RNA sequence: CGGAGAGGUA
DNA sequence: GGGTATTCGCCGTGTACCTCTCCTAGCCC
DNA sequence: GGGCTACCTCTCCATGACGGCGAATACCC
């Protein structure tokens, strides 16, 4: 029975520019 | 200890002798059981 | 005990 | 075809620190 | 609103850096 985590994993760059890089 | 580090190419039997074992599937662990 | 962002210090 | 330009693509852009906030979507219940 | 189950890849988000250097074509006989 999967509550698999990866459906948990916090966006935690959730403020970023996504023209930014290296991260 | 050691002496120089040496860098090379990465052969398919060179990564077979560094792996402990095929993954197959992309789950990772549980959460309802924290064990994986 | 994980990384981003915002402000601030020199 | 051989030397020369021209555009195109990558790499980079100071250290140390102090606070705070903020972290999942969809949906059929 | 919210608790249970899960993306097992879809469209316009974007849009105010600049220098430098080297490679990959553009071209002129």
């Amino acid at each position: 029975k999967y509550e698999d985590v990866m459906h948990r994993v916090v966006n935690h760059a959730h403020q970023r520019n996504p023209n930014k890089k290296w991260s | 200890e050691f002496d120089a580090i040496k860098i090379a190419l990465a052969s398919p039997d060179m990564i077979r002798s560094w792996s402990f074992g095929e993954v197959k599937k992309p789950e990772t662990i549980n959460y309802r059981t924290f064990k994986p």
